[PDB]
RNA sequence: AGAAUUUGGACAAACUUGGUCAUUUAGAGGAACUAAAAGUCGUAACAAGGUUUCCGUAGGUGAACCUGCGGAAGGAUCAUU
RNA sequence: AGGAUAGUGGCCUACCAUGGUUUCAACGGGUAACGGGGAAUAAGGGUUCGAUUCCGGAGAGGGAGCCUGAGAAACGGCUACCACAUCCAAGGAAGGCAGCAGGCGCGCAAAUUACCCAAUCCUAAUUCAGGGAGGUAGUGACAAUAAAUAACGAUACAGGGCCCAUUCGGGUCUUGUAAUUGGAAUGAGUACAAUGUAAAUACCUUAACGAGGAACAAUUGGAGGGCAAGUCUGGUGCCAGCAGCCGCGGUAAUUCCAGCUCCAAUAGCGUAUAUUAAAGUUGUUGCAGUUAAAAAGCUCGUAGUUGAACUUUGGGCCCGGUUGGCCGGUCGGAUUUCCAACGGGGCCUUUCCUUCUGGCUAACCUUGAGUCCUUGUGGCUCUUGGCGAACCAGGACUUUUACUUUGAAAAAAUUAGAGUGUUCAAAGCAGGCGUAUUGCUCGAAUAUAUUAGCAUGGAAUAAUAGAAUAGGACGUUUGGUUCUAUUUUGUUGGUUUCUAGGACCAUCGUAAUGAUUAAUAGGGACGGUCGGGGGCAUCAGUAUUCAAUUGUCAGAGGUGAAAUUCUUGGAUUUAUUGAAGACUAACUACUGCGAAAGCAUUUGCCAAGGACGUUUUCAUUAAUCAAGAACGAAAGUUAGGGGAUCGAAGAUGAUCAGAUACCGUCGUAGUCUUAACCAUAAACUAUGCCGACUAGGGAUCGGGUGGUGUUUUUUUAAUGACCCACUCGGCACCUUACGAGAAAUCAAAGUCUUUGGGUUCUGGGGGGAGUAUGGUCGCAAGGCUGAAACUUAAAGGAAUUG
């Protein structure tokens, strides 16, 4: 594993073998769905969401508890974002990396570790073009990356 | 997968790699490279003919010890200089000089035979008799 | 990563037969591994198999009645005419008499005999003996 | 009707010069390699080979080589709770 | 668009546009390349060859051009030029053997200046002429087939015998020896003849000749090993020579030169060169890469290759081809639901097999009239408008692809192979049987022929596509718009109305309306952490050197021993205080972090990261990667700064034969830093990366989980630290040898001849040589890429005994 390290660790989340859960929670599929659109209002990301939900609320899994996934009901609801989440992140901490490495010419593992991220960017933003939630010629051009992420 | 592919679309690595490992063989380089027409007394040929420019006593390479008996030739068609070994006991007698012979390799495609250091041919004719007629006294050398 | 899901397959029963093992666990039990194993079993090669159903994948235990000597994979999945069937066969199958070499044809996954009663030929999947 | 002759075209041999590519080849002299048995000078390596060897790099010296800097043990140490 | 052509076409022209190919290898270079059918070898896969009997193409010394013609850019046609070249009376004129024969030349290397149209065929006005096409013969050890060089007696000794050959006879049984001895047998040769043939030669046949040393005389290689066959004899004495390779030969040579004897193949046997097998030493099958040759120093990454799982399963019914299985009533051989076992098809279970025009008129859904066979569930007639779905040529008609099946196609020869007594055989395609009285008859099969294309069945495997802002499907509905259209209208043309049929669109209906998992794959977020991971700054520490003060007095340094050097002007040593630059001791370990290179004083700032936790998110986004890039010890280069220390160069003192080395004292560069270069190390775990599985154990680092577990802090709460038990990840270790390996050894170097999880790189005896050359990068040093000629029987690995 690792794509860019050595690393194999596997440390996931093992989620329940019942899709129908978990005959404590009293609560609506329509009652989640609005609280996922307020919190998505507050422009919090599908995952953050899904913390929340499952921290401060019973929710599970909100596909379980609702009839699907977080990012389709945010999207359903017109609250999609203009880029998908993990290529905003990523992109974000490339523009970090590159302001650091402007006032530190001799980070070398800065500009080696940035190559990695922006070959984790191209990667990723090359799979979203190929199905189409990217417009095609869409391209991280890296000077003006911090226009899309800020 | 030890090492090469093995993807049922995989001919051509396959067979460039192949291609490209096959100039490790001796055979295969010599034959592709054209060698043998090009830089080779006989020029690919497996006997040749030649004028004897002189005799020479070659000294045999240790642990043997011998005067090998062999000939300087010109050969006809390249003009080349060669040194050929004349087999038998004498036979360099019935060899002389200015004489035509016919020459050969000797068995080890190139590399020089035996104790002989640098010979590669051996005297099959002379005068367009046989040596083996000659030293068996089954024919005689034309003189005139 | 994971390339052939029945050569791991293939390869935990080798290696639970050599040792010994009445049993093996098999991760991820794909269909074309459950008919492979459907093969093996009809000839008595294995013995009574399971599928786990966890909703990923699934697993399979299979147990093992001590008479498998070598189930291999084949990749690539050559494709093979009826008339090579038999240098498949020569190649692999220590005897003419016994040993199966499974293929995979429109008609289904099966052994290269009933390939030939049927007269239907395809992809090599692997062999058995 | 029509020959010699004849204007202009396309096709275009061929030659001259020049350019370029290819193969082969002469060469004072220089510098290598190899073989060739018993040549001269040392003893560099193999033993801790008598300064442990070797790697990269740099300088130096008849010559093998020597020396510095970093590295390896293929070391002469698998070893000091 | 035109021209040209037989005609399409940038074929050409004018105008216009800027295209076309290419890492899936374009373009270029080489070819001791014509292509194919084929050939050699070969277990299978392969490797090499194919100028050459057939097919296609090209050419006629080299070019170009053209005439006649249906057809030629023709060459036994012409024109010109270039090259070569013949005749000449000097004026001129005539040429094209890569047709046949023949010559020269070239070379290792290849035959007669013959006869004939008799056959095969071809041309012509043509039965007739012509044909160096072709056939016949000549040369011919290319290759191939068959297969003489003797066979058989009697006399010599063997001996294997039986009545205990007693001691050998016996009518034993002669295989072997007597350069004896006997009569038989035959073609090699020679010829009457006939046959053969266009005529001949030859073969086949044949009268007469034709073997005793049946001189009618078989050779070529060998005799140490490989490798079958002598230690026989004479010669030679490291010479001559032999020997593919290992090796023989220097006075006993089984190896040379010979004789004798023997061996192998034999009308053939050696030699050279090439090629195939051997070679699993080219590797798909099927090699190797820790140490023998070979894992790129390291990571990213494109093309390539590869890539988790999931979507109709199961059951039932019917048809239904094959073995025998039972008259053995034909002296252990039909027949058959007694069936079984295989194999195909249809139907039903929620089950597409799209479609509207019209002739099928159901294995007749529904049996008016009729069950004249002594009982059965294997055999019925004009049918109650009878789903007229049992095929013809047009769609409100088409997801694409790989794969596999069958068919066909893949000239003949050739290959395999069926038949056939060419006397056999290679061959050939013949032939065979009568009543030979008036001709009868079997053949000239079959298979394979790879890829591509074509038709066809299958629907596993592997891709691909579909309904997500519904722009979705179904359609019995209802509109509208537009298009077309026969019979007709009343005949000819148009404008039309209904009706008919594409298409789109509106508005109603219908529906389970429509999004696979959540990979002990990957990415991302989040949490508390961990680390000598990195950058910038900052801080500290002694020590070294030096300086200044400072006491005291002879030595101090350095070594194995000394010299060199400092020193009564005070050296060394003591003390106080400074300055500079480097380094970061001990703690420091079979411990940590990093892609590797590397990284160890504090603190702050900055960006990052692994592992863990997770009932978070995304959902295949991945693995490995030519090309391409970032990083990359030390040394070294450039320019500043710094320059304490140690210190390639250099100096000097020693040692020694020498010492331009080791040792001693100095000492420039360098060591440090900044800004650029360089890009290499035994850059090493000499071990590519990703994935799975196969054995036991304890320790350890990081994270987590659980103990009415200790411990300090208020006495114990907690937290920390520690203990125990688990768990994920990591650096390692130990035992054992399942298994591997040549071994050393190895939990990977295992799951390998029981050989296939994916993928990248590299090697192919030792040298020459990482050399030369070209290219490219670099200021340079140099780096990357990288041969050959030649030379050689070993080099090498691991282990054993000494
Ligand atoms: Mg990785
Ligand atoms: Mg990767
Ligand atoms: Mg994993
Ligand atoms: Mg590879
Ligand atoms: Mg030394
Ligand atoms: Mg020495
Ligand atoms: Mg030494
Ligand atoms: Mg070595
Ligand atoms: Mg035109
Ligand atoms: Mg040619
Ligand atoms: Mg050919
Ligand atoms: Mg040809
Ligand atoms: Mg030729
Ligand atoms: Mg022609
Ligand atoms: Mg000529
Ligand atoms: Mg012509
Ligand atoms: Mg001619
Ligand atoms: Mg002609
Ligand atoms: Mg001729
Ligand atoms: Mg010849
Ligand atoms: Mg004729
Ligand atoms: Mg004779
Ligand atoms: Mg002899
Ligand atoms: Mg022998
Ligand atoms: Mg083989
Ligand atoms: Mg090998
Ligand atoms: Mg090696
Ligand atoms: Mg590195
Ligand atoms: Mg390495
Ligand atoms: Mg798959
Ligand atoms: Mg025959
Ligand atoms: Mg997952
Ligand atoms: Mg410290
Ligand atoms: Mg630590
Ligand atoms: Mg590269
Ligand atoms: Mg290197
Ligand atoms: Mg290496
Ligand atoms: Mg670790
Ligand atoms: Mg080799
Ligand atoms: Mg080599």
């Amino acid at each position: 594993g690792r794509m860019h390290s050595a690393g194999k660790g596997i440390s996931s989340s093992a989620i329940p073998y019942s899709r129908n859960a978990p005959a404590w929670f009293k609560l609506s599929s329509e009652s989640v769905i609005e609280q996922i659109v307020k919190y998505a209002r507050k422009g919090l990301t599908p995952s953050q969401i899904g913390v929340l939900l499952r921290d401060a609320h019973g929710v599970t899994q909100a596909r379980v508890i609702t009839g699907n996934k977080i990012m389709r009901i945010l999207k359903s609801n017109g609250l999609a974002p203009e880029i998908p989440e993990d290529l905003y992140y990523l992109i974000k901490k490339a523009v970090s990396v590159r302001k650091h490495l402007e006032r530190n010419r001799k980070d070398k593992d800065a500009k080696f570790r940035l190559i990695l991220i922006e070959s984790r960017i191209h990667r990723l933003a090359r799979y979203y073009r190929t199905v189409a939630v990217l417009p095609p010629n869409w391209k991280y051009e890296s000077a003006t990356a911090s226009a899309l992420v800020n | 997968g030890k090492g090469k592919p093995r993807g049922l679309n995989s001919a051509r690595k396959l067979r460039v790699h192949r291609r490209n490992n096959r100039w490790a063989e001796n055979n295969y380089k010599k034959r592709l490279l054209g060698t043998a027409f090009k830089s080779s007394p006989f020029g690919g040929s497996s006997h040749a003919k030649g004028i004897v420019l002189e005799k020479l006593g070659i000294e045999s390479k240790q642990p043997n010890s011998a005067i090998r008996k062999c000939v300087r030739v010109q050969l006809i068609k390249n003009g080349k200089k060669v040194t050929a070994f004349v087999p038998n006991d004498g036979c360099l007698n019935f060899v002389d000089e200015n004489d035509e012979v016919l020459l050969a390799g000797f068995g080890r495609k190139g590399k020089a035979k035996g104790d002989i250091p640098g010979v590669r041919f051996k005297v099959v004719k002379v005068s367009g008799v046989s040596l083996l007629a000659l030293w068996k006294e089954k024919k005689e050398k034309p003189r005139s | 990563t994971r390339s052939s899901v029945l050569a791991d397959a293939l390869n935990a029963i080798n290696n639970a037969e050599k040792t010994g093992k009445r049993q093996v666990l098999i991760r991820p039990s794909s269909k074309v591994i459950i008919k492979f194993l459907q093969v093996m079993q009809k000839h008595g090669y294995i013995g009574e198999f399971e599928y786990i159903d966890d909703h990923r994948s699934g697993k399979i235990v299979v147990q093992l009645n001590g008479r498998l000597n070598k189930c291999g994979v084949i990749s690539p999945r050559f494709n093979v005419k009826i008339g090579d069937i038999e240098k498949w066969t020569a190649n692999l199958l220590p005897a003419r008499q016994f040993g199966y070499v499974i293929l995979t044809t429109s008609a289904g996954i099966m052994d290269h005999e009933e390939a030939r009663r049927k007269h239907v030929s395809g992809k090599i999947l692997g062999f058995v003996y």
